[PDB]
């Protein structure tokens, strides 16, 4: 259930504000080598980030 | 006492030095103190996050 606001082209390898399904943050987006199962959408590390 | 037993003392020192390496490598607890230090630091950082 998201909203009017529109889907900007995905910018990678740049410090970009990102809003993924209401999860907002700051960082660079890079190709990910970890293999998610079909079901998860979020990834977290040992530090709970 | 040294000069009359120079070869024996040299051999004993060499044997003890040789045994030092094996004694350090055999038991991981010998260096544990230093490891403990590092571990503590890690824990502190971890709990902060």
């Amino acid at each position: 259930v998201c909203g009017p606001k529109k889907s900007t082209n995905l910018v990678k390898n740049k410090c970009v504000n990102f809003n993924f399904n209401g999860l907002t943050g700051t960082g660079v987006l890079t190709e990910s080598n970890k293999k998610f199962l079909p079901f998860q959408q979020f990834g977290r590390d040992i530090a709970d980030t | 006492v040294l000069y009359e037993n120079q070869k024996l003392i040299a051999n004993q020192f060499n044997s003890a030095i040789g045994k030092i390496q094996d004694s350090l490598s055999s038991t991981p607890s010998a260096l544990g103190k230093l490891q403990d230090v590092v571990n503590h630091n890690a824990q502190a950082l971890n709990t902060l996050v």
